C-alpha cells in the first residue's frame, strides 16, 4: 500500500523535460563592469547587470 | 472537568464510544512507539531511477 | 525501461508470494471451524 | 401519569453491610488406618444426617462403561447378603426416614436423616448395602425399563441438558464430558454385571470414602461404626490422575418452537483446590446475578450493561430512536463448575427468543463480552467490596440444616481432604486485593477460546467465531 | 397497479411554491452535465490550444456550439443562484433538523465550488491562469509542505499543459460524484419527508399523495425558472463574467484586477479579511467544517423552534455576506473600505445557525 | 401566578422564574455546530428570552421548592386521609409539586412593583413577543408547538406526551390538526376564539420536568462508576 | 447493481441447497481473506505478464501511427472481441 | 457491534475457490479505473498528438508511466479473461 500510494503521486510529478529546463548556469567571467547582458532561460529574457 | 451540568442525561445513554471500551483503555502514552515508527515508515519517498 | 521493468517484476512477484503463503495460512485455519463440524438428528417414535 | 417520583430528588439512606458471625462447633475428622475417613459436626438438637460420601462419579468412564455410576447407584438398593430390598425397606420404614442416594460426575453419597438412636442402625444398612450389595445379573436386566425412563425424563430438563451439552462440548474424549445416565445404547444392552463389578472394585476403596455426621451425633461412635463396618475396606490403587484438556467450542441444538432460548458461556479455570478458587468465587460473585422481577434493579455492572440495552430509547443524531418493546430476558447467573483438577467459570442467559433475525441476542452477547474484558481491566473497590461481603453471605447460606452441612462437610473432605473452618475461610477472604482479582480476570478471560452451549432459536444467538472475536479489543 | 404508484410516497399539504428550489437545482445540474458533455467531446486541454479550440473551433465551426458553451456558463452561474436559495430557504424554516439531508447538503455544496473552480480554469485565460495562481499560492503556506505540496500539484513551477489535463480530468469526474451525492440526498429526505411552511407530525389522512400534483408544480417553477434562465443565455451572455477571460493567457503579463467569479467572492473575502496567511486557511477549512453538523456526535442534542429574531438576523447575515462580496473586490483601489470589510467578515463569522441549549445551565 | 400563596408561604419568590434568567458562562459548552465559528465558541449570544433552558432544572433549589411542595400535599393527605386523591391531581392544578406557569399567564395581573426595570422590560416583551407569532390566532397553545422530531428526537418530550391523560393527548392532536388546516390557506380563527394569555396554559411542561428527573435519577445513585 | 442483487439471492455453491441459518456461514471474515489469498495468486499470474510478456495481448501494428492511405495486411481485433469478430465473417 | 458486523449476511459452507472469479474480476476493475485516470491527466484526443502523446510524453516523461500503461493493457486483457472464466463457472 505505502509503494503504490507513493508510485501513484509520482504519476503527478514533474516530468524530465521540466526538470531539465530547470536550472541552467551563466558564465559571469565574460561580461565587464558596468555592462548589461541579455540571456534566455524559460522563456523569459533575463538581464545580468555587472553593478 | 468542566465545572458544569450542561449534559442531558438519559436512563441508559453512557459509556458510548467507537473505538473501545469505556473504563479498560490503556495510557496514552503507549501509542507514542506506533505512532512515530507509523510516521517515520510511512514519510518516505521512492523513485525507479530511469533515464 | 528494460532493467528497471524487470527488477520491479521480481520485487512485486516476491512480495505478492509472501502475502499469499501467510493469507493461505490464515484462511486454511479459519476453515478449520467449518471443516470438522458436526451434526446430529434426534431420532422420531417409529413403530 | 400525574404523579410525581420523589424519589428522583430525595436523599436516599444507603443501609451497609454488617456481617454476623456465631461461631459453631469445629467439624472432628479422624481416619483408620486403612485410609476410610469420619468427619462430623455436633450440633444441639434431635436429629442428625448420616452419610457415605464417595469420591467416584461418572468422571471415570470411557464412553463403555459410560452410565455405569448410575446403574451401581441402582442396584445397590435391590438387596444383599443378609436383607432384600424389602427388609431394607422394612428397616428404613421402622426407623421412619428416607434413604437418599445422589449421584454427580465427582462425588456420590447416600445419606439418611434420622435420630440419634437410630444412628447404628442407619450406619448398618448403608454400610450393609454399599459393601455387601449382591447385584444380581437378573436384576440388572429387571432396571434398564426404569432408567430408560429416567433418562427419558431427566432429557426434559432444560437446564440440565445445557449443562450436558456445555460439558460436552467442553470436554471431549475424556469421562468428565459424558452424561450421568449414558445412551441409550447402553442402558439398554452395554453395561453389564462385569462392567458394574469392576468399576466398584476399582473405584470403592478406602482412601476414596468418608462418613460424614452432622447434627446430634457423636464422633466417638461414628468412628466405633466406622471401625466395625468399614475397617476392612481395600487400600487399591489411588485415583486416576491424567490430562483432562478444554477444546473451546461449541454445541447448539436447534428448537424453534421453544417458548426461550438458553445460553451458557463457560471459560477454562484451574481446579477445585488450586489456590486461586477464592479469587475465582469472588469473580463469580462479582458477575451476580439478575431475574426478571428486579426490572433495572441490577446491582452488577454485568447485568446493568445488559439490562439497560432495553430501556434505553437509543436516540442518535443521524438515526431515528430504537427502543426496545419490553425487556426479553427471563435471567442471568454467574456459575462455576469446578473438579479436581479443571473448572468451567462462565454466565447462563435465558431470555425471549425475539422476532426472527433480531438483534437482542446480538446486543446480550456483545455487552457480556464488552464487560468481561472490562473486569479483565479494571474493577472498583465498591464493587469489589461488594463481591466479597455477597460470597460471605452465598457461603452462609448454604448451610440451612443437617443435609445441607452434611454434604458441605462431605464434599469438601472427599475434595480438600479436611473442612476448612468458616473463620478461617474467611480470613483468607479479606486478604484478597483488588489487583490480585484483576489479575485473575484477565488470566482467564481475556483473549481465551470460550465453550458456548445454545438451546432454542438459533437463527439469533451468534456463532462461536463472532463469540471468539470479542474476547480482545483492539485498543486494549 | 397505478393506484400504488400514486400512493408511494406522500407529504405535506404545506409546500409553497419555494419548495421547488431543490428541483430548479436538478434541472440545472442536467443542463450543465449534457452541455459539459457535448463541450468535452470538441475539447483539447493544452495552453497552446485551449483557448483556441473554444473560441474559434468549439463556437464558430459547429452550428449551435456557441449557444452549448453558454448554456453551459449560464447554467453554473443559475445553479448557484438557486443553490443559495435553496440554503436560505432551508435556514428560514429551521431545517438543521434533517441531519442526513443537511449534511449531504453541505458536501454538495463544497463538491459544486470545487466544480466551478475547476471549469473556469479551463478556459486558458487571463482570468483562469491568475485565479489558478492566486489560490496555488494560498496552498504555499501550509507549515512543512507547501512547497512540495504545490509542485506536486502543478506538477511543475508554473501552471502548464499538464496542468491542465488534470483540470479537465477532475472537472469531467466531479460532477459525477455531485450526482450520487444528489440521489443520497435525495433518498435521506424521502426517509424523514419535508418540512413545508411549518412543521406537524401527520397522520396518513393529512398527507396528499406526491405524484402528479408536486410534479406538475415542479414543472410549472421549472418553466418560469427556464424562461428567466433563457433571459440571460440569449440577451447577457457574459453578464456573469469577466472580459478579462476572452484574453489569452500571458504569464508574463498580470492582470490589473484578479476577481474570481460571484459566487466565490464570499471566501476570497475571508482571504483578504485576514492579513496572516496561515490563519486565513485556518479560518476559511474552520468555517467549512462549522457549517456542518458532525459534532456533538454522543453527547445528547435536539432542535426547537425558530422565530423572528432568528429570521431577521438571516436577513442580516444575507445582507452582511453581499456587501463582503462587493467591498473585497474594490479595496483594491479604495483602502479605506478595509474597516467595512472587516466588520462585515466579523458580523459574518459570528451567526448563530443551531440556538445551543447548553446557553443555559448551573455550575456544580 | 395561582400557585404563588403556596409560594408565598414556604419563604420562596411570588415572581416567575422567568425572571431572575441571567448568563452565568462565557464559553457555551460542548461547541455545537452549525453555527459559525465564532457563533460556535459562543462568545455573543443572540437570545428571544423564550428559549426551553432545561438544564437549570439540575438545581437545588428546585428541588427544595418541589419537596417543599409535595410535603404539603403529604401533610394534607396524614390530617385527613385522601392520600389517593392528593397524589393524583392534574399537573395543571397549582398544587402539584411541578406545576409550571408560562410567562405570560400572569404578565396582566402580576405585582409589578417590585420589578426591576429590565423586569418590566421582560413582562412588556413576553406579551408583545408572543402577540408577535401568532399561534394564539391560529387556536393553538404555546406547548402544541413542542413537537418531537424524525431524527435527532428529543427522548424526554416523547415521555412528556405518553404520560399525558388520553383525552388531553386527543385534544393537543385535533388541535394541531385543525392548525394545519388553517395553515395551508394561511387563514386565522374569528377575532373571537383568539387565545387569551390567561388561556395558554403550559400543561405538558410540567410531564417534561418530572420526566427530566426521573432520567437523572439513575445518575446520581449509580450502581458503580463504570456502569451503564 | 449486480451485488446487491446477489446479496438479495445469495450464492448457489457447489450444489444448490435451502439452509437454514443454522447451516449458513458469517461471509465476514473468512470469505473476504479468501479473496485476499485468490487475489494475490491471480495478480502474481497478472503481474508476470506485465513485467515481461508486456506486448503479448496485442498487435505490433499498433506501434504504427496511424496511415488513412495504406491498410495493413490482416485487420484482427483483441483477443476477446475476436468470436464476434468470426460472426461476421462467417455471415456473408 | 463488531457481532453485528459478522451477522449481516451470511453464505453458504460450498463456496469453493472458483467463486472469488468476481472478486478477481473486481479487482482488475479497479486497476482500470485508477490506471485509466492516471493516462487521462496526460493524454490530448487528436490526430496530431494522440500517438505522440503516449510513446513521447507518457512513457518516457514520468518515472513509471511505461508501467500504468502496461497496468491498463495487461488489466483489460485480464480482466476479460476472468469475466470468460466468471461466465462458464456461472454457465
Ligand atoms: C480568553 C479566555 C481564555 C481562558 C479561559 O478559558 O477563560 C474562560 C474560563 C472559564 O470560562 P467560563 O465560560 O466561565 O467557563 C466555566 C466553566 O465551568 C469552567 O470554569 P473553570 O474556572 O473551572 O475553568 C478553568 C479551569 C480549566 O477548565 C477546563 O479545563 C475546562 C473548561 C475550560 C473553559 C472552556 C474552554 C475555554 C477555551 O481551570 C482549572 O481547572 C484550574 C485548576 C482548578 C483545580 C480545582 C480547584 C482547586 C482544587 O476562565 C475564566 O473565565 C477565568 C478568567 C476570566 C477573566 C475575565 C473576568
Ligand atoms: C488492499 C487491501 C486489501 C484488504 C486488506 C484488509 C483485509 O483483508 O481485511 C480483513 C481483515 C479481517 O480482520 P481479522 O484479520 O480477522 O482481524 C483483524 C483485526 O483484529 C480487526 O479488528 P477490528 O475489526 O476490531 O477493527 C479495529 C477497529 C478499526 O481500526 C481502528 O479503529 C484503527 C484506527 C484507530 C484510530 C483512528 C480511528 O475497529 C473499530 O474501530 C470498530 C470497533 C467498534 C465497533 C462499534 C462498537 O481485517 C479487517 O477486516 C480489518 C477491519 C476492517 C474494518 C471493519 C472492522
Ligand atoms: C492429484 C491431486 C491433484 C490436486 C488435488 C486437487 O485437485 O484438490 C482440489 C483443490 C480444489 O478443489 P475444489 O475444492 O473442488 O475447488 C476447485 C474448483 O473451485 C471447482 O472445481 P470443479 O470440480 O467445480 O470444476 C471446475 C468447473 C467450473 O469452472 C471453473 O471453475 C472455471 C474454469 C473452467 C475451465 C476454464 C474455462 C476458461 C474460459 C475462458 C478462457 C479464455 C482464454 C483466453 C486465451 C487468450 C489467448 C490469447 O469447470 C470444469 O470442471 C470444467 C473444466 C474441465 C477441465 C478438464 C477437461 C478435460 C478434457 C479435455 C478434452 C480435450 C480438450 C482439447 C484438447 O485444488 C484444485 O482443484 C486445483 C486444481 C486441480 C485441477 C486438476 C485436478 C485433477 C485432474
Ligand atoms: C493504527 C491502527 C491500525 C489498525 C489496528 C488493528 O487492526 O490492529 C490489529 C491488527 C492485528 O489483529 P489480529 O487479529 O492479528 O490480533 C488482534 C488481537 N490481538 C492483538 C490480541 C492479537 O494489527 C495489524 O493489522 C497490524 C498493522 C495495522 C496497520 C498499522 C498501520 C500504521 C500506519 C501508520 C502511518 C499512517
Ligand atoms: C445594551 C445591552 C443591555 C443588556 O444586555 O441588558 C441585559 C442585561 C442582562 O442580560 P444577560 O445577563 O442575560 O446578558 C448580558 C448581555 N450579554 C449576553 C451580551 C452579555 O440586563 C442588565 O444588565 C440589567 C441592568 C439594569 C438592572 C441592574
Ligand atoms: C460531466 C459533466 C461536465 C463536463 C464534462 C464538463 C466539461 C467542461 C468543459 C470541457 C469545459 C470547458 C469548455 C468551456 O469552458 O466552455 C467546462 C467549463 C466549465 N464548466 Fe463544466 N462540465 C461539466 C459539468 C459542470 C458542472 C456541473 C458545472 C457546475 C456549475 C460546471 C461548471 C463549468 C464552468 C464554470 C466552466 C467554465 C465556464 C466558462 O467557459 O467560462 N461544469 N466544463
Ligand atoms: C445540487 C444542489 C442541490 C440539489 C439538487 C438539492 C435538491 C433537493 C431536493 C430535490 C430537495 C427536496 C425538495 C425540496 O424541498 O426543495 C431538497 C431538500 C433539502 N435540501 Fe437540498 N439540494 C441541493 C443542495 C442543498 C444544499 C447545499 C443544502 C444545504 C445543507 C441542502 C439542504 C436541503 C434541506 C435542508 C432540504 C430539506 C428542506 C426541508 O424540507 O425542510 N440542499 N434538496
Ligand atoms: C465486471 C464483471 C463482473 C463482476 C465484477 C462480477 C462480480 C460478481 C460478484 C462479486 C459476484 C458474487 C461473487 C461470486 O459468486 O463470484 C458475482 C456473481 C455472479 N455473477 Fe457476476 N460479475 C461480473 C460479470 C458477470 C457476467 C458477465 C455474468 C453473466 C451474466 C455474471 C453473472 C453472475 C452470476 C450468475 C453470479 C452468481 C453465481 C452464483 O452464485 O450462482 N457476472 N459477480
Ligand atoms: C474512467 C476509467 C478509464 C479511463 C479514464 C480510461 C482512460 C484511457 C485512456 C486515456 C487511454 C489511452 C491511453 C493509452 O492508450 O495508454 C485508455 C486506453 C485504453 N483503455 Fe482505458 N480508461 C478507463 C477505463 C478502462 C476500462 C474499464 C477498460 C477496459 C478494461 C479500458 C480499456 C482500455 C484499453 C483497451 C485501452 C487501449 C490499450 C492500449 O493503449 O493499447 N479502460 N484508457
Ligand atoms: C496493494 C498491496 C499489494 C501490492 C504489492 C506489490 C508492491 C510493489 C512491490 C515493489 C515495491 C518496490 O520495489 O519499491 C522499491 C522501489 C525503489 O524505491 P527506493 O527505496 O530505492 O527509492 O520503488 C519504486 O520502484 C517506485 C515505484 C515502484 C512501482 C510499484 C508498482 C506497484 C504494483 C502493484 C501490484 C498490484
Amino acid at each position: 500500500t505505502r509503494v503504490t500510494v507513493v508510485y501513484l503521486m509520482s504519476q503527478f510529478m514533474p516530468s524530465k523535460s521540466s526538470l531539465a529546463l530547470a536550472n541552467i548556469e551563466v558564465d559571469i567571467g565574460d561580461i565587464p563592469e558596468g555592462k548589461t547582458v541579455t540571456i534566455m532561460w524559460q522563456g523569459k529574457p533575463v538581464f545580468l547587470r555587472k553593478r | 472537568i468542566v465545572n458544569r451540568s450542561t449534559f442531558f442525561v438519559v436512563k441508559g445513554h453512557k459509556n458510548k464510544g467507537l473505538i473501545g471500551i469505556a473504563g479498560a483503555r490503556h495510557n496514552p502514552l503507549v501509542w507514542l512507539p506506533t505512532l512515530a515508527l507509523g510516521g517515520v515508515w510511512a514519510w518516505r519517498w521512492a523513485s525507479a531511477g530511469t533515464i | 525501461w528494460w532493467d528497471e521493468r524487470k527488477l520491479l517484476g521480481y520485487k512485486t512477484i516476491a512480495t505478492l508470494a509472501v502475502i499469499a503463503v501467510s493469507s493461505g495460512y490464515y484462511n486454511r485455519f479459519l476453515s478449520g471451524l467449518w471443516r470438522s463440524r458436526r451434526l446430529a438428528f434426534r431420532p422420531f417414535n417409529y413403530s | 401519569m400525574t404523579t410525581p417520583s420523589l424519589s428522583s430528588i430525595l436523599r436516599h439512606t444507603r443501609p451497609i453491610f454488617k456481617e454476623t458471625l456465631r461461631a459453631a462447633r469445629p467439624t472432628l475428622q479422624n481416619a483408620l488406618p486403612n485410609g476410610f475417613r469420619i468427619a462430623s459436626e455436633s450440633k444441639d438438637g434431635d436429629t442428625c444426617t448420616v452419610g457415605v460420601w464417595i469420591d467416584a462419579g461418572s468422571r471415570w468412564e470411557t464412553e463403555k462403561n459410560n452410565g455405569v455410576a448410575h446403574f451401581l447407584e441402582h442396584m445397590n438398593f435391590k438387596g444383599t447378603g443378609k436383607r432384600s430390598r424389602q427388609d431394607i425397606e422394612f428397616g428404613m420404614e421402622k426407623m421412619g426416614a428416607h434413604l437418599n442416594a445422589y449421584t454427580s460426575r465427582e462425588h456420590t453419597c447416600y445419606y439418611v436423616k434420622c435420630f440419634k438412636k437410630d444412628v447404628p442402625e442407619a450406619v448398618d444398612i448403608l454400610a450393609d448395602i454399599l459393601l455387601n450389595s449382591k447385584r444380581t445379573e437378573q436384576d440388572l436386566d429387571a432396571e434398564r425399563q426404569t432408567i430408560v425412563q429416567e433418562k427419558e425424563d431427566v432429557e426434559a430438563r432444560i437446564d440440565e441438558v445445557l449443562m450436558d451439552h456445555l460439558h460436552s462440548a467442553a470436554f471431549e474424549g475424556s469421562g468428565l464430558g459424558l452424561s450421568i445416565l449414558g445412551p441409550l445404547e447402553n442402558i439398554q444392552k452395554s453395561i453389564t454385571k462385569g462392567m458394574i463389578d469392576d468399576f466398584v472394585k476399582t473405584h470403592y476403596t478406602g482412601p476414596r470414602m468418608a462418613l460424614v455426621g452432622s447434627g446430634a451425633v457423636d464422633h466417638g461412635q461414628l468412628c466405633d461404626l466406622a471401625s466395625k463396618y468399614f475397617g476392612a475396606l481395600p487400600t487399591g490403587q489411588p485415583k486416576p490422575s491424567g490430562f483432562t484438556r478444554f477444546l473451546g467450542g461449541d454445541k447448539r441444538e436447534t428448537n424453534q418452537l421453544n417458548p426461550l432460548t438458553h445460553v451458557a458461556v463457560a471459560f477454562q479455570t484451574p481446579g477445585i483446590s488450586h489456590p486461586d478458587a477464592i479469587k475465582i468465587k469472588v469473580l463469580e460473585q462479582l458477575l451476580g446475578s439478575y431475574s426478571r422481577d428486579k426490572g433495572e434493579a441490577a446491582y452488577s455492572c454485568f447485568a446493568r450493561a445488559i439490562v439497560m440495552d432495553f430501556y434505553d430509547p437509543k436516540v442518535g443524531q443521524f438515526f431515528r430512536p430504537n427502543k426496545a418493546g419490553h425487556n426479553p430476558i427471563h435471567s442471568l447467573n454467574a456459575f462455576w463448575a469446578p473438579y479436581s483438577d479443571v473448572g468451567l467459570l462462565g454466565f447462563y442467559a435465558i431470555a425471549e427468543p425475539g422476532k426472527s433475525y433480531g438483534h437482542e441476542w446480538e446486543n446480550i452477547l456483545h455487552y457480556a463480552m464488552r464487560e468481561l474484558i472490562r473486569v479483565s481491566r479494571n474493577i472498583s473497590e465498591e464493587e469489589f467490596e461488594r463481591a466479597k461481603n455477597q460470597l460471605k453471605l452465598q457461603t452462609m447460606l448454604q448451610l440451612d440444616g443437617t443435609t445441607n452441612i452434611a454434604d458441605d462437610i462431605g464434599r469438601q473432605v472427599l475434595s480438600f481432604g479436611a473442612r476448612v473452618p468458616l473463620a478461617s475461610f474467611f480470613e483468607q477472604l479479606d486478604a484478597i486485593s483488588r489487583e490480585d482479582l484483576i489479575r485473575v480476570a484477565h488470566e482467564y478471560f481475556y483473549d481465551k477460546d470460550p465453550v458456548v452451549a445454545v438451546i432454542g432459536d438459533t437463527d439469533n444467538v451468534p456463532e462461536y467465531d463472532a463469540l471468539r472475536a470479542v474476547t480482545y479489543s483492539v485498543d486494549l | 397497479n397505478k393506484i400504488s404508484l400514486y400512493r408511494s410516497y406522500s407529504t405535506t399539504i404545506l409546500l409553497s411554491p419555494a419548495y421547488s428550489l431543490g428541483f430548479c437545482a436538478s434541472i440545472f445540474i442536467v443542463i450543465q452535465i449534457i452541455s459539459g458533455y457535448i463541450l468535452a467531446s470538441n475539447y483539447i486541454a493544452s495552453t497552446n490550444e485551449s483557448f483556441n479550440i473554444i473560441h474559434n473551433v468549439i463556437m464558430r465551426e459547429l452550428d449551435t456550439g456557441w449557444l452549448i458553451r453558454f448554456n453551459h456558463i449560464n447554467g453554473c452561474a443559475f445553479l448557484f443562484i438557486v443553490i443559495y436559495m435553496h440554503i436560505y430557504r432551508s435556514l428560514y424554516h429551521n431545517s438543521i433538523t434533517k441531519t442526513s439531508v443537511w449534511i449531504v447538503g453541505i458536501i454538495m455544496y463544497i463538491l459544486i465550488c470545487g466544480i466551478a473552480f475547476t471549469g473556469y480554469s479551463l478556459v486558458y485565460g487571463q482570468m483562469s491562469l491568475w485565479a489558478i495562481v492566486v489560490i496555488c499560492s494560498l496552498v504555499t503556506a501550509i507549515p512543512f509542505i507547501g512547497n512540495k505540496l504545490l509542485i506536486l500539484i502543478w506538477g511543475g513551477n508554473i501552471v502548464s499543459s499538464v496542468t491542465l489535463q488534470r483540470i479537465f480530468c477532475i472537472h469531467y469526474l466531479l460532477p459525477l460524484l455531485l450526482i450520487l451525492f444528489i440521489i443520497i440526498h435525495l433518498y435521506n429526505l424521502h426517509n424523514v419527508n419535508s418540512t413545508g411552511d411549518n412543521y406537524f407530525i401527520n397522520n396518513r389522512y393529512d398527507r396528499i399523495n406526491f405524484y402528479p400534483l408536486l410534479l406538475i408544480r415542479d414543472v410549472f417553477i421549472g418553466s418560469n425558472i427556464l424562461i428567466i434562465y433563457n433571459i440571460f443565455v440569449y440577451y447577457y451572455s457574459d453578464l456573469f463574467g469577466h472580459p478579462d477571460n476572452y484574453v489569452p493567457a500571458n504569464p508574463l503579463v498580470t492582470p490589473s484586477e484578479i476577481m474570481p467569479e460571484f459566487y466565490l467572492l464570499p471566501f476570497y473575502a475571508l482571504i483578504r479579511a485576514i492579513p496572516h496567511k496561515v490563519l486565513g486557511i485556518i479560518i476559511m477549512v474552520l468555517f467549512l467544517l462549522s457549517l456542518t453538523n458532525l459534532y456533538p456526535i454522543y453527547f445528547i442534542r435536539f432542535y426547537n423552534n425558530i422565530n423572528i429574531l432568528q429570521r431577521s438576523l438571516l436577513l442580516l447575515l444575507l445582507l452582511d455576506l453581499v456587501i463582503a462580496s462587493k467591498l473585497c473586490l474594490l479595496i483594491n483601489h479604495y483602502e479605506s473600505f478595509y474597516l467595512l470589510l472587516i466588520l462585515s467578515i466579523l458580523c459574518v463569522l459570528s451567526h448563530h445557525i443551531y440556538n445551543t441549549s447548553f446557553n443555559f445551565s448551573n455550575s456544580i | 401566578m395561582n400557585d404563588a400563596p403556596i409560594l408565598a408561604k414556604l419563604g420562596l419568590s411570588k415572581v416567575n422564574t422567568y425572571y431572575f434568567q441571567r448568563r452565568k458562562h462565557i464559553f457555551a459548552l460542548p461547541i455545537t455546530i452549525p453555527n459559525f465559528p465564532l457563533a460556535a465558541l459562543g462568545i455573543f449570544r443572540s437570545t428571544d428570552m423564550f428559549e426551553e433552558r432545561t438544564l437549570e432544572r439540575y438545581s437545588r433549589d428546585e428541588r427544595e421548592k418541589t419537596l417543599g411542595k409535595a410535603a404539603l400535599l403529604l401533610k394534607e393527605a396524614k390530617e385527613k386521609g385522601n392520600y389517593s386523591e392528593l397524589v393524583r391531581l392534574d399537573p395543571t392544578d397549582p398544587r402539584h409539586p411541578y406545576y409550571f406557569e408560562h410567562p405570560w399567564q400572569s404578565a396582566l395581573k402580576m405585582d409589578t412593583v417590585s420589578l426591576t426595570p429590565y423586569q418590566q422590560y421582560l413582562r412588556w416583551h413576553c406579551l408583545t413577543y408572543r402577540a408577535m407569532h401568532e399561534w394564539d390566532r391560529q387556536g393553538l397553545l404555546y406547548d402544541d408547538l413542542m413537537q418531537p422530531k424524525a431524527l435527532a428526537t428529543d427522548p424526554f418530550l416523547e415521555e412528556a406526551i405518553l404520560r399525558l391523560p388520553y383525552n388531553q393527548r386527543v385534544e393537543r392532536e385535533r388541535r394541531l390538526s385543525r392548525a394545519y388546516d388553517l395553515a395551508l390557506r394561511r387563514e386565522y380563527l374569528p377575532d373571537e376564539d383568539c387565545i387569551h394569555p390567561e388561556d395558554d396554559v403550559a400543561y405538558l411542561h410540567p410531564y417534561y420536568h418530572m420526566v427530566v428527573d426521573e432520567h437523572r435519577e439513575q445518575h446520581e445513585n449509580p450502581v458503580d462508576v463504570y456502569s451503564r
